[PDB]
């Protein structure tokens, strides 16, 4: 696969998103700066629609941590009915 | 973020 290959379900928990995006890119032959890129760019890029909102809106100095909270139940709640 | 932040979170 390429981790530009990588992109979240329409209503795939935010949670699960970045752990495909870090599992392939992990595997991904680039040199280290150009994964920082990647990561820096192409996690909030290929995010659904809805939680790209949400992203930009924290801005480039947020964590991992505080995406992940932010995006939470976003396209859930996803418990059974 | 950056790569290393996805090392740091599941490493």
């Amino acid at each position: 696969t390429s981790i530009l290959d990588i992109r979240q379900g329409p209503k795939e928990p935010f949670r699960d998103y970045v752990d495909r995006f870090y599992k392939t890119l992990r595997a991904e032959q680039a040199s280290q700066e150009v994964k920082n890129w990647m990561t820096a760019t192409l996690l909030v890029q290929n995010a659904n629609p809805d939680c790209k909102t949400i992203l930009k809106a924290l801005g480039p100095g947020a964590t991992l941590e505080e995406m992940m909270t932010a995006c939470q139940g976003v396209g859930g709640p996803g418990h059974k009915a | 973020i950056t790569f290393e932040d996805l090392l740091d979170y599941y490493g």
